[PDB]
C-alpha cells in the first residue's frame, strides 16, 4: 500500500516520564513475511502464511530524552532477521564426517532472541533495515493534531500504550481491551512434528455467530471478523508474545462468548485448506457475579476429539477455556460428580494468555460488584467493608459515583449496624483520600457535579456528624488514631457531603426539627477538638497539627 | 562520468592518494555509517544524487 510511502506520520501514546525512568529504553520490531508458507519451491504452499522474519532493534533512552531536535535524521535500525544461512556454514567442515543436524528458523524461543539483540553489541545486518526518525510529542491528539500538523496530521496513526494515565482526566475514553498470546504446549505425538497451530480466535455472540471487524490486530488499522495467525516450525512449546487488540460494544460484550479454533497446516496449500481445527478453545467475557475475568497470565485450556461439542454454540457456552474456571470446575466437581465431570477429550497441548485490558467499563474487583448488588448479598458487607479499602484506585475512580451511591443505600437503608456505618464512614474516607491526590485530581469537578446534582441523601448529614464526633472525641485508642488522621486529612469534602444532605433535607421539609441539636453536634464537634488539642499529644502530635491544617 | 578509465579523478593532487587514504580509515573504524552512506546513496538517480568519489576529491582539495 503505497499510501504510506511517503506519508507515515505516527504517535504512539500513553508514554510518560514514569515511563522514561525505565533505566535503559528501546523499540522493539518484528517483522514477519505473508504469502507463500516458505521462500523456496518444489511444491504448492497456502497463499498468505506467516513465519517471521527477524526483529530490528534500537534503543530509544535519551532519544526520547529530546536532548537532539532532528526531523530529518534517519537513524538507521540494524534489522537483526533469523539466520537462513547454509551456504558457507557448514559446506566445507573436514576431517571428523558424521554430521545429522536440523535447522531452526522458526524453531527459535523469542525471549532468547529479544534478550540477545539487547545484549548483542554488533548485528550485521547484510545491508538490511529501515529508516525512521522517533520525535517525541508532548501533549495529545489536540496539541499535535493543531499545533504539528507538519509532524501529526489527521491520518497520522495511533497506537495506544497499555497504561492507565497518571494525569487521569475522567472520561479518557477507553473502550480498549488488550489481550496477549505468549506461549503454549504442543508435543510430538504420532507425527513428531508439533501440530502447525494457526491461531484461529474468533469473536461470537452469546450464540457463537461471528461478528464483524471486532478483532483489531494493528493499532492504526483496522477491523477483521476472523484472525489467522503466524506460524512458528512445531516447537514443542511454541512462544509468540503475539498482540491483538479488541473493542465491543460494552453491553454486547457482556453477552459475548469469543472462541479460539486451532487449525492444523500440512505444507501444502490444498491439504492445508481441507483441514479444520483439530482443537477448539475459547473464553467468556465476563463473570456470573457480573464481573469481567480477572487480568493477568491466564493459562488457557484447549481440547481435541469431539468437534460437534466444539462447536454446538449453546452447549460450549458451559466449556473450560482458562485455567482459574477450569479448576472451581473441577473442585464444584470435587464436591459433587453431579453435571460436570472432567472428559476424556483433553489433548497434551497447551496455551496461555496475560490479559490486561484498560478499559472503563469492564470490571475485575469481586469485591466492588459484591458491594454494588448487595441488596442480594448484603451479608459479606462486613469482608466488602474490610476488603475495600484494599482496593486498586483506578477500578474506584472508573464507576466512583455509582459506588457512592451504593454505600449510601447501605447507609440509609441499612440502618440497624451503626458500626457497619462506622465501617462505611472509613471507606468513604478511604475513597475521598485516594480522591485528593494529583493522581486523580481530574475527579473533583465530577464530585461536584454528583453532589450539586446527583447528591440524593437527606439523612446523611445528621447520622455522620455524629459518627465523626464519636471518632474525634473518642480518638485516644492509638489504633482508632490514623484512621482520625487521615480523616483529617479529609474534613473538607464529607463536610461538603454533609451540608448537601441538610439542605437537601430542609427543601424536602421545609424546616427543621433538628437544627437545634444539629447546630448542637457542631457545637460539641468543636468541643472534642478542644478536648483532642487538650489531651496529651504525646498520642497525636502530627494528628492534632493536622486538625488546625 | 567515465566508467572505461575510472581511475582518471585521480591525477588532481591537491589531494590525489589522501582522499584515498580517508575512505581507506573510514572503512575500517566508521562502517555503520559507511555501509549508510554506501546504501543511501542507492535511492536518487536524479541530479539529487551525491558522487562520493567527486564530493571526496573537491572536499579534500
Amino acid at each position: 500500500e503505497i499510501e504510506k510511502l511517503n506519508n507515515l506520520q505516527a504517535v504512539f501514546t500513553d508514554l510518560s516520564s514514569m515511563d522514561l525512568i525505565r533505566p535503559r529504553v528501546s523499540l522493539v520490531c518484528q517483522i514477519v513475511r505473508v504469502g507463500h508458507m516458505e521462500l523456496k519451491e518444489g511444491k504448492k504452499h497456502t497463499c498468505g502464511l506467516r513465519r517471521p522474519f527477524g526483529v530490528a532493534v534500537m534503543d530509544i533512552t535519551d532519544i526520547i530524552h529530546g536532548k537532539v531536535d532532528d526531523e530529518e535524521k534517519q537513524h538507521f535500525i540494524p534489522f537483526q532477521q533469523i539466520a537462513m544461512e547454509t551456504y558457507i556454514r557448514q559446506r566445507q567442515l573436514i576431517m571428523s564426517p558424521l554430521i545429522t543436524s536440523h535447522v531452526i528458523g522458526e524453531n527459535e524461543p523469542l525471549t532468547s532472541v529479544l534478550n540477545k539483540v539487547i545484549a548483542a553489541k554488533e548485528v550485521n545486518h547484510k545491508g538490511q533495515g529501515l529508516w525512521v526518525s522517533l520525535k517525541l510529542l508532548p501533549g495529545d491528539l489536540t496539541q499535535v493534531q493543531k499545533n504539528f500538523s507538519h509532524l501529526v496530521d489527521r491520518s497520522t496513526a495511533i497506537a495506544r500504550k497499555m497504561g492507565f494515565p497518571e494525569i487521569i482526566l475522567p472520561g479518557d475514553v477507553r473502550n480498549d481491551i488488550y489481550v496477549t498470546l505468549i506461549h503454549g504446549e504442543f508435543d510430538k505425538g504420532k507425527k513428531k512434528t508439533p501440530k502447525n497451530v494457526e491461531v484461529t480466535m474468533s469473536v461470537h455472540d452469546e450464540e457463537g455467530k461471528l461478528l464483524e471487524k471486532a478483532i483489531h490486530p494493528g493499532a492504526g488499522y483496522e477491523g477483521i471478523s476472523e484472525y489467522k495467525s503466524v506460524v512458528y516450525y512445531q516447537v514443542k512449546q511454541p512462544c509468540w508474545y503475539e498482540t491483538v487488540k479488541v473493542s465491543i460494544a460494552i453491553e454486547e460484550v457482556t453477552r459475548c462468548h469469543i472462541r479460539f479454533t486451532f487449525r492444523h497446516r500440512s505444507s501444502q496449500e490444498t491439504r492445508d485448506k481441507s483441514e479444520r481445527a483439530f482443537g477448539v478453545a475459547f473464553v467468556k467475557l465476563m463473570n456470573p457475579d457480573g464481573t469481567t475475568l480477572q487480568d493477568g497470565r491466564h493459562d488457557l485450556v484447549v481440547y481435541k476429539g469431539d468437534n460437534k461439542k466444539m462447536e454446538d454454540a449453546k452447549f460450549y457456552l458451559t466449556l473450560p477455556g482458562t485455567k482459574m474456571e477450569m479448576e472451581e470446575k473441577e473442585l464444584q466437581a470435587s464436591k459433587n460428580l453431579v453435571t460436570f465431570t472432567p472428559s476424556k477429550d483433553s489433548t497434551k497441548d497447551s496455551f496461555q494468555i496475560a490479559t490486561l485490558i484498560c478499559s472503563t467499563k469492564l470490571t475485575q474487583n469481586v469485591d466492588l460488584l459484591g458491594l454494588l448488588n448487595w441488596r442480594s448479598n448484603s451479608q459479606n458487607i462486613k469482608h466488602n467493608l474490610k476488603k475495600l479499602m484494599e482496593v486498586d484506585g483506578g477500578e474506584i475512580v472508573k464507576f466512583l459515583q455509582d459506588t457512592l451511591d451504593a454505600l449510601f443505600n447501605i447507609m440509609m437503608e441499612m440502618s440497624d449496624s451503626e458500626t457497619y456505618d462506622f465501617l462505611v464512614f472509613d471507606a468513604l474516607v478511604f475513597i475521598i483520600s485516594l480522591i485528593g491526590d494529583i493522581k486523580f485530581q481530574h475527579f473533583n469537578p465530577v464530585l461536584e457535579t454528583y453532589i450539586y446534582k446527583h447528591f440524593s441523601a437527606t439523612l446523611a448529614y445528621v447520622k455522620l456528624s455524629k459518627v465523626l464526633n464519636f471518632y474525634v472525641a473518642n480518638a485516644d485508642d492509638s489504633s482508632k488514631t490514623e484512621l482520625l488522621f487521615a480523616a483529617l486529612k479529609a474534613l473538607k469534602y464529607l463536610f461538603r457531603f454533609i451540608i448537601q444532605s441538610r439542605v437537601l433535607y430542609l427543601r424536602f421539609y421545609g424546616q427543621s426539627k433538628d437544627g437545634d441539636e444539629f447546630n448542637n453536634s457542631i457545637r460539641q464537634l468543636f468541643l472534642a477538638f478542644n478536648m483532642l488539642m487538650d489531651r496529651p499529644l504525646e498520642e497525636a502530635v502530627k494528628i492534632k497539627g493536622a486538625a488546625l491544617k | 562520468i567515465n566508467h572505461v578509465n575510472p581511475a582518471m579523478d585521480f591525477t588532481q593532487t591537491p589531494p590525489g592518494m589522501l582522499a584515498l587514504d580517508n575512505m581507506l580509515y573510514f572503512a575500517k573504524h566508521h562502517q555503520d555509517a559507511y555501509i549508510r552512506i554506501v546504501l543511501e546513496n542507492s535511492s536518487r538517480e536524479d541530479k539529487h544524487e551525491c558522487p562520493f568519489g567527486r564530493s571526496s576529491i573537491e572536499l579534500t582539495k
